[PDB]
């Protein structure tokens, strides 16, 4: 068929019902803590 | 961009390097009908073909290009004999025109079927926040090619070619985080569908040369000179005479 | 790819490789209607059929390819005859045509019925994070053909035929937290529909040396040596012809 | 998989081993109608029929290889009448053929309705993670027959008969916690939809039996031999003559 | 399964048993029309009627198998016009058939609504875990039967029966903790939705037996015997002549 | 249940029971159109009509059992007539029929409307854990009736009448927990659709009681004797002769 | 309930009450189209009128019982055409009727818009769980009625008349929380849709009216008696003649 | 409520006080399009239209009340045509007519175009817990007439005019804390539509002014009285001549 | 804005400044089919094509201003031949025209297809808070234009041309939090969609040119000067008289 | 009928409603505590 262009990101023009999924497996990847 | 000449294949250029016959064959060519009866999926609209309805406006640039036969106006005929009422009008009021000219042979022929998602496929990764995927359908369109012998109601050959037609895309992204409460963000895609619309004609132009190939052999027209025979092009269209297996 | 034949199975080199007859058959091949009445699910359109329309001219390249019959052209008959009045209109202003070949034969036929998802089925299975699935079609096609005495009327031999189309697709998959806050990701997927399209003209082709067949056994027309009726390929189609049960 | 006959029922083994006649029926079939009205629900086209719209071809192959009736083509007339115009055509231009054969009675019939979801059930279980259900529906179909004395217009003999088509569905599957975190996984599903396009076949095949059987005690056609009377097909059918209560 | 004739409520068995008459009665069966003007819902196509359009091949079994009436094929007129154009032709080319025989009177009529959801209702009960439910729906139909004098073109006799079409549904059902940190399920379920194609030939059975038994008391047609005019089935009837109030 | 006649109101039971008149009338019902315009809401089908099309089928059973007209079929007149060219082809060829049966007046008329939801409502009530609702709703339907004089084109008298088609539905429900950690469970609820089928033939058996009733008044047909003027039936629908107000 | 006529407005009582003229006047009344092109919105069906179709059988009601007109019939004249030809075929074979009765004037017309939510509004109130609300729309109509001079062609006169559908609803309300742990709940509903079935038969019998009025002024027709001029009915209509402003 | 007249504009006063002319002028008017090709949006109907269908009936209204125009009945002269047919059966059987009344001009139109949201807005407002809002739509119409000379088929002046449609919507609302755990709640809304029935009917009105204003400049047709030409009715629909800017 | 001439590429600029011939050629423009079976995806409507179908009107202004031409009104050949029979009717009642004039080639063609999301893209980048993105496609539209001799029937010459449709998408952002417990925010946003109205007007233009060009070297049609057979512009259309490659 | 290939993964093109469980179903795997 064909296959048409979307971003993945709800930030730009896309779903946004993957917006709580790319923040949470962002969250639970970060290894920074907080300088002080 | 700027307007151009329509995108040819390699087959189109195996077209016109043909070797020359003793004399133009003239055809007719009234419709090639699209017999596929497949429109296209969501989300396009429910009644949009999934093959251009045009491919007898294809198959007529296909025989006057080969530099073979002489095509003749048959699609539009009761434009053109609308037409020549109106001359023939002007010629008793105040040159006078010959009949149509007439074809020894009629090539017509159909699109048989439109299968879409023939294979698929993907890969995918992600590693820490990088990533990247690929995509990739391909879609096959056959054509039928037969030339009927208009003296006697006969079929003289017919051919079935076909075109796999390739649609892929490619997407990066990146969804990071950089030094401490900041947020990195990144996407790259790109896709490219190839067209049903220029796959139909390099599925037209080859299936062309199947029947110029085949009326040697059967001794329906013969070559302007019998060492022209032996041609590269013709001796490459011998050996994928024989079809592919399943 | 590369424009080519349209890939044949099995049946076309069985259908190539049969013996020859003592004269050819004339054959009029009119119209194979879709009385399959059955369109095709969503996502695709509502319109789409879910068998192509183009079965008539499938079956002519089965006859013609077959080296028994010669085909005669009754599908674009009011195209043939709209040309013949050209030619006819010219003869009289400033060699004459003979009259239409009209056949002993006329194969004429349907497409009973197509029924999706016969059977179906699908294995999978995850452990920690990696996993792999598996599912699997297949639909069911049925063609008719019969042929028809045209002096009298009568129906001479009539066979069905079934073809199974098989459609499987294979995906694994990754989702697992390596090394303390990391994560990979991997999927890799692979469809593969069977073409109607192919599985059509595949049934045809095995529909017609049934009919081939049945009219050497009954004594319609004969074979060009007695001694070519225990050809390996007409031994073959004998067993075939007990149906399987149910 | 590979081409083959239609798999066909234990009807088709009863239909094909009926004793001989004095001489064989001509018959006409013209139309079947597909009088069900209903068609297929979602997740299907809103436009696909439940039931074929091929009934008269299927019924053309009982007749044929009941080895009782020689059918003739009445469905393609309008085609088999313009083949003999051409040959006609050629006949006063530079053997002559007779007229069509003409039947003693005209087998024409329905299908009277198809009523989907008739029955249904299912069961399912679950313990501590490890799963299992059934389900089955099972739809009706029925078909008419009637056989027309077409010299005096009265009806003959008028059956009904019926068939149903059960498809099923087993799954399993399994969700657990295996030793402390880790997940194990695993389903394994099977369905089976029997197809209507094979149960049309077998309720008309049995319903030419219910016609030829009525057609002896009836006195409308004899046998060939009074002691084949008591064939054990026959006694067979001649039990089911009573239908089944409701 | 396997096939079996259509299954028969009482009123088949009820219509068999009728006495016999002083000679049979001819009756022409056109149309039954469907003008119930209601189809199926959600989620059935929107398409499919909710009444099978096949009611007069219903009405000409249940006149047959009377053996009260010889029905006429008027149905496929002009099929069995076009059938004696063919043995015309061939009767001056190288017995001459009679005119059709034509009736004294002539059965029509319609199908005079269809409503659906009449009644409705349902029990449920669930204690710790334990549950079980039960649904029921009943939808009417009705059937108009007329028979029209065809030599003066009045009406004779008008009847209208009705029938009930009852599709319950029972589900039981399981979802506990069995022992600490266990967990049990179970479900089991069964539908039954009565044929509307089986209720309309019910209908139209005792619609019959209706017009015979007002024949014979207002002397249209007379018995064989006046001592059979005491039968069971007759004085059965004679209590349903009046309806039911509402 | 069982099959039986159509259950009717109190209006049949005032109908049959009317004073004779001195002779029966001819009357021609040709067709009552469903001039509503109105079709079934979601969650039915969108082509589904609200009244159904067979008016004109139900007016001729209120004209017949009457006992004061005899109706004459006019509905199937395309398919009486094509009857009687089968006799008379078969008068010629190896008792001479009179003409049609013709009318003196001629009843025609509509459906003139169909309101759904005119009036609506509903209780409802929940203690602890323990309910219980009402709902109804009552739709109108109205029929139009007017009798012509075929003489001379004139309209004799016409009447309105009207139905309520009330619907209602009663539910309970209990959802409580039952001593600590337990939780009961139950539902009973129960509707009752009244047909539209079967309040348009109440609407069309009233309607003719006030054509017959107004037929005396303005002196267009006598009762058989004046002393039955004063019957209780008809001194009934005399003081319906007034509308409701609004 | 019971059925009965259908109920009439203020304006029905107004109209039968009319003084008489000196003779009654013939009207043709052949077509009311619904040009208003609305249809009913969500959640009713796409295809459902928002008036129905059936106003040119509401007008002939309101003419006929206005003891002025004589109505003819010119509805259906395409089926009394055809009654009179089986009068007449049974006239020369084994009272001669004059023709039809021709009219002076014809009252046509059309429906010249429906426009719905003309106005809307609603109130709310909630306290301490106790609530109350209540809702209305009004709808607009008008009906368009010219009287035709069939003589000439000319238009006599016009009206234009509407009428406003008021369909209000009121709804109640308790969800408390009575002495603790304990939870009440109450609601009490109604709704009233007036029917445009029946605002429409108010807006036609007030539109004749207003052409009878129009009559007198203009010399058309003159009553029977001059001091019948100022009647109660009639100087009540000649304050409605101007219209409200906008 | 109760039926009354259309409510009128400004523009119908000031049409009925225009002056008087010398005679006045025959017209006949056929068909006034809707080519605005525009429907209603959702909620409505896909199928509803956004300007009704008949303003061919509100032009006609608009010319007999002017008192300048007698129109002719040229929308149904199919029926006109079928009822001087029966006049005229029954004059040559047991006052002759004359022949219509044609017009001079005739006066045709169309309806240019129909957009709808022309212009939105709405203002909002909330404190602590009280709050209020407006809205607001204007939607556009536009009427196209002009005056056709039928003897020469010229066209003799042509004006377009237009019309705002304002809908407006006004609510209020409460949603409050009142003294603690309290809940104070209320609404109150208004919404009112204009109709297109009646801003079409007042486009109309004020077109035919533009036309009998024009036909005095241009010579076409003379007042009674010179003096009359400075009318105030005349003098302000000079001003209006010229058209607003853009 | 205001209103101007429709603007126009390259090409146009490149289709005026042609050599001039020796004489104009007439040339009939009967209909350009679009052909491209191609609807207008979701959120548009189902019913929208792709591409206009006004091609014809485009190509005769192609024409008219290339000053090599003469085109003659063929579209429209049905209102042309309307008004010549009013002149002709008012020319033997109370200048004699001359007959049409015909032409000696006519241009006739399709539109060979469209082809939408042939490529696409897009880019993305997020900073803390900042954004921005880019997307882009590309649609392709093909033109088939071919020259046909109306004298014999033959074509004489055929080109394809094709133009690439950008439509591309550049969008900005910022969700950030300035200074504590403050929120700034802030979008820019810019689309451009090519529209495919003028696309195919510079296709059309394009592809007169090689047809200009091509007559020339077949001799059909020869320039006014030699010497400008070496002008800049048709050595520029030399050069890309091959096509590009695949 | 037609298998059409789609990623069960909405980073990638895929259905963004198992999102929630296909994270869900990694963190309640895991066994990797915090180095340090």
């Amino acid at each position: 068929g064909t296959m048409t262009f979307q971003f993945r990101n709800p930030n730009f023009g896309g779903n946004p019902n993957n917006g709580a999924f790319l923040l949470n497996s962002a969250q639970a990847q970060n290894s920074y803590k907080d300088p002080s | 961009a700027r307007p151009t000449l329509m995108p040819r294949a390699q087959s189109y250029k195996d077209l016109t390097h043909l070797p020359a016959p003793t004399g133009k064959i003239f055809v007719s060519v009234y419709n090639i009908q699209d017999e596929t009866g497949q429109f296209k999926p969501y989300p396009a609209s429910n009644f949009s073909t999934a093959v251009p309805q045009s491919a007898t406006a294809m198959l007529v640039t296909a025989l006057k290009d080969s530099r073979w036969f002489i095509p003749l106006e048959r699609q539009g005929l009761q434009n053109l004999l609308n037409e020549r009422k109106i001359i023939r009008a002007a010629q008793e009021n105040g040159i006078p025109l010959q009949s149509l000219t007439a074809a020894n042979i009629m090539v017509e022929g159909s699109i048989i079927g439109y299968e879409s998602n023939v294979k698929s496929g993907g890969v995918g990764a992600r590693y820490f926040g990088i990533g990247a995927d690929t995509q990739y359908q391909l879609d096959q369109i056959a054509v039928n090619l037969r030339v009927v012998n208009v003296s006697t109601g006969e079929i003289l050959s017919s051919v079935n070619t076909s075109k796999t037609i390739l649609s892929y895309e490619v997407q990066a992204g990146v969804f990071r985080f950089i030094d401490y409460q900041r947020l990195l963000e990144g996407e790259v895609g790109y896709t490219s569908n190839e067209p049903v619309m220029l796959c139909l004609m390099s599925a037209i132009e080859t299936g062309v040369i199947f029947l110029i190939n085949d009326g040697i052999d059967r001794g329906l027209w013969d070559l302007q000179n019998k060492a022209e025979r032996q041609n590269d092009i013709l001796v490459k269209y011998r050996h994928m005479s024989v079809p592919p297996e399943s």
